[PDB]
């Protein structure tokens, strides 16, 4: 399919767990990028 | 003499550093008591389909 969130069902197969406790609140992704022009 | 003091910090954090631990060999067909990595039972352990 194109662009629409598809219908249809899947699972999640878990990667890791961590032991890390800290205080969170918010997270922000990165992309890969020129600032004045790009190709993508 | 060359000092080396082991102290530790501990009741903080979920702990995640200790000693080894015990491995025995297995057996089949007999009641027996294991303890697989969290699991203490009874039985007869035989092989799987």
């Amino acid at each position: 399919l194109v662009r629409d969130l598809p219908q249809g069902f899947s699972a999640l197969e878990p990667l890791v767990d961590l032991p890390i406790g800290i205080n969170i609140t918010r997270f922000q992704t990165l992309l890969a990028l020129s600032s004045s022009g790009w190709t993508a | 003499y060359r000092v080396v003091v082991l102290s530790f910090e501990l009741l903080h954090a979920p702990a995640t550093v200790c000693g080894p631990k015990k491995s025995t060999n297995l057996v089949k067909n007999k009641c027996v008591n294991f303890n697989f990595n969290g699991l203490t039972g009874t039985g007869v352990l035989t092989e799987s389909n």
